């Protein structure tokens, strides 16, 4: 969403990835990437059904103080 | 902090405010987006030798970032903190990373060479004996260990040490610590300086890493070095503790 | 849809893949994959926004005559 | 059809049934999801050499399936029906595919070699002379050219041709046109299997494949062969004729 056109005599698989906003990175053993089933889940192949983590990224100053 | 430069670009989003009940201001180290570290001689400011852990943690206020007040839930002391001035903070919430509020990385590998040049950052008093407005920054070089412990004591025997710290008040020192000399000229730590991080810049991974946590912040420019508790000491019971 | 679930400081980017049902199959110089960008348009890339098509199979009977 | 099977696996599903205005019953075959073959005389039954297209679209009744009627647009036959038997059936909506209906493919081979054998699916009369009351289908291997040339006419030399066609009506004969001969008994096509297909399986693609439609279909197993379209030989005409 928001809906994907439909075409005759087709049909559509649901796709979703996750990805982490700035300053975080991705906590997952997946590739991020979950495939809507019959059964109204969200799957990954395969971490299953458990969601990744955004984690907090450290050390990385966006503007880091002038070199020694 | 003795001379040194404004952090005029935000260049230490770890860098954490802590203040007493009484108004007295030191620092500490946001390590996680819920833990800090600090030291126990900041933790029992304005208290008695007498408190716990849970009678400090509701006395305490805490900022980050541009003036940003973060809850405390509790506090842990380090089991020996007489040897090892450490504590950490724990934070109700998990704090939101951004410019102006990001965890420094622990290391793993050690840092605390003879020489190696870290960035101390901190709240305490400058030149006129002031808390600083703004919050300023020093370049300050890993000191020799002997030296250092020549200098604040006797000699390296233990049956030959003697007071001698041109401060009076004596830092505490072991293998759990290091020292940090005169960088280049009398810009040194001083008091309010304590809990921040000696961070080192890892050239290789472009990544900084807090080496060290200020423990001694006495020696305003009249005694040689200021005392750090070396990270790498305490990571094992950082990462226990944590979890939980 | 139905909604993946969100995770703190992450985000979603919507994928979704077109299949044609029986007795069809698709007609697109694409791979059938439609990426929903900020637009509100699923793009393929790189088709662009032309959905593909499900063309009738001819000539594979479900039951097939018995053998000459 | 005189013997062969009853299509009691439903194995025809680009088989169509034409009625005309008259009650008479012709075959036609689904190429496509729009689109039919058939014969010329076919859409002329039961009306005069003077109607055109738009007379004739309005007066048919087709099914596919399971007597499922679907509307006709319109009718184009083939520029020259005299000697190419075909004509063209568009729909006005998809049909919908599925294991009752279903197009057959177009060959891009010549599969008309002397002696292959294909399938011929017809709604024609039986041995009672009987429009049939559920599909047939019979196996027919392709005949000699000239031999059915000789058997229909009076020879390959033109100026040496006379009728001698055992049923009387002769059958249209050129270059355009194959024969099928008796199978190995007396089971034959029959009247209103024209339009049909000769449907050959490809084993190698496993691939069932239009390669005649059946125009001659009076010689009710007292001629030898039927006549049928080369669909190769007007394959141009009808992608050109699709589009549109
Ligand atoms: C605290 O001190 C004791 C000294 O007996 C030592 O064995 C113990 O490991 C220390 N604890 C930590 C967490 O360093
Ligand atoms: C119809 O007949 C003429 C004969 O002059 C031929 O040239 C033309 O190509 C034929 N048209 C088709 C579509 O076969």
């Amino acid at each position: 969403c928001p809906k994907p056109p439909e075409i005759a005599h087709g049909y559509v698989e649901h796709s979703v990835r996750y990805q982490c906003k700035n300053y975080y990175k991705l906590r997952t053993e997946g590739d991020g990437v979950y495939t809507l089933n019959n059964e109204k889940q969200w799957i990954n192949k395969a971490v299953g059904d458990k969601l990744p983590e955004c984690e907090a990224v450290c050390g990385k100053p966006k503007n880091p103080a002038n070199p020694v | 902090i003795l001379g040194g430069h404004l952090d005029a670009k935000g260049s230490f989003p770890w860098q954490a405010k802590m203040v007493s009940h009484h108004n007295l201001t030191t620092g500490a180290t946001l390590i996680n987006e819920q833990w800090l570290l600090t030291t126990a001689k900041n933790l029992f400011l304005n208290h008695s030798e007498n408190a716990t852990a849970k009678d400090i943690a509701p006395t305490l206020t805490l900022y980050v970032g541009k003036k940003q007040l973060v809850e405390i839930e509790k506090v842990v002391l380090h089991p020996n903190y007489s040897q090892v001035d450490i504590g950490l903070i724990k934070l109700k919430q998990k704090v939101s990373v951004n410019e102006r509020v990001m965890p420094i990385c622990l290391p793993s590998k050690d840092y605390a060479e003879v020489g190696r040049v870290g960035y101390v950052s901190g709240w305490g008093r400058n030149a006129n004996f002031k808390f600083t407005d703004h919050l300023k920054y020093v370049m300050l070089p890993v000191a020799d260990q002997d030296q250092c412990i020549r200098h604040y004591e006797g000699s390296t025997v233990p049956e030959k040490k003697t007071p001698k710290s041109p401060v009076g008040v004596q830092p505490i020192l072991n293998e759990h610590t290091f020292c940090a000399g005169m960088s280049k000229y009398q810009e040194d730590t001083c008091y309010g300086d304590a809990g921040s991080a000696f961070a080192v810049h890892d050239l290789e991974e472009d990544t900084w890493y807090a080496t060290g946590i200020l423990s001694f912040d006495k020696s305003c420019a009249v005694a040689e070095y200021g005392v750090y508790v070396k990270v790498t000491s305490i990571q094992d019971w950082v990462q226990k503790t944590i979890a939980e």
